[PDB]
């Protein structure tokens, strides 16, 4: 198609869609990356939040 | 949760009432009459005592 000045390819709908599943799962592992497990369980404590300074 | 519900079942079977008064110190038994002379004398001081008569 005329792109102007470019013409392209059109795309598969499950490539892009593919791409927002990975993207909003990579998200969500994300979310469980570098913030996990900062919430220390305990049974009596329960979940706890280490600081310099609360 | 499996911790969490230990540590209730553990207070369930610790909430039970202690069976009776339980031991703690009961060690040297006061004098008995120290304590009279405390009494007597001191509800006694500065009186004319003509002890018991018949």
């Amino acid at each position: 198609f005329v792109c102007n000045e470019n013409i392209y390819m059109a795309p598969n709908a499950y490539t892009l869609l593919a791409t927002r599943m990975l993207n909003a799962t990579y998200c969500f592992q994300k979310a469980l990356t570098k913030i996990e497990k900062f919430p220390q369980y305990n049974p009596q404590e329960g979940y706890t939040y280490p600081k310099l300074s609360n | 949760q499996l911790l969490d519900v230990s540590r209730q079942i553990k207070s369930y079977w610790l909430t039970n009432s202690l069976s009776t008064s339980f031991p703690t110190v009961d060690y040297s038994e006061p004098d008995l009459e120290k304590v009279k002379r405390t009494l007597t004398k001191l509800q006694n001081h500065l009186l004319e005592v003509s002890l018991i008569e018949p």
